[PDB]
Order: structure tokens, then C-alpha cells, then sequence
């Protein structure tokens, strides 16, 4: 709903692999991860940052 | 673990190294999974 571009640009690779370089748009998720406030059977489910 | 990795993937025979309590599970269960002999000056883990 955001309309920001989801699927990753291309293949990471091993992760082990150094320097790694982390994909940016992973923050994003981070953020729309947290941002989340719904309801369920624990109760009303909410996050800091 | 990335070091540990690399001294593994160059083939050393044994590790001398230090941990912190949060490396210290890492170390120990790759130098109990590799089969993999690591020395240490650092405080004695609890247990076997």
C-alpha cells in the first residue's frame, strides 16, 4: 500500500562472505515491521523503535 | 565468526584466541562442531 519496491535487486550471496554489504531496502522492511499495530489473542500488539 | 571461518578455510591445525561472553557460544559450538582445537586466557565456560 506503500507502493515501495519490495523484491530484492539481485542475489546477496554468502552471507559469511567479507565485506558484506547489507540490501538497503531490508531497513524498509525493518520499518514496516515496526510500524505494525493490530490486534490478536495476545492482546493489542504495538512496537518501539 | 567470520575470522574463525577463515582461519578454518586456510586450514590451521589449532586456534589460540579470547572471547566475550557473547562470542563465547559461537566459538565453542563451531570448535565442538568442526572438531576444531581453540586455547583460550579467557574465563572458563560452564560445563563439559
Amino acid at each position: 500500500k506503500q507502493r515501495i519496491e519490495i523484491s530484492r535487486r539481485g542475489n546477496a550471496g554468502d552471507c559469511l562472505a567479507n565485506p558484506a554489504v547489507p540490501w538497503g531496502q531490508g531497513v524498509e522492511i525493518e520499518r514496516a515491521l515496526k510500524q505494525v499495530q493490530v490486534e490478536g489473542l495476545s492482546g493489542n500488539i504495538k512496537f518501539d523503535q | 565468526t567470520n575470522a574463525f571461518c577463515s582461519q578454518f578455510s586456510r586450514g590451521v591445525y589449532a586456534i589460540f584466541g579470547f572471547y566475550d561472553k557473547k562470542s563465547v557460544n559461537t566459538i565453542t559450538s563451531f570448535c565442538g562442531t568442526l572438531h576444531v582445537s581453540f586455547i583460550t586466557p579467557s574465563f572458563p565456560t560452564d560445563g563439559t
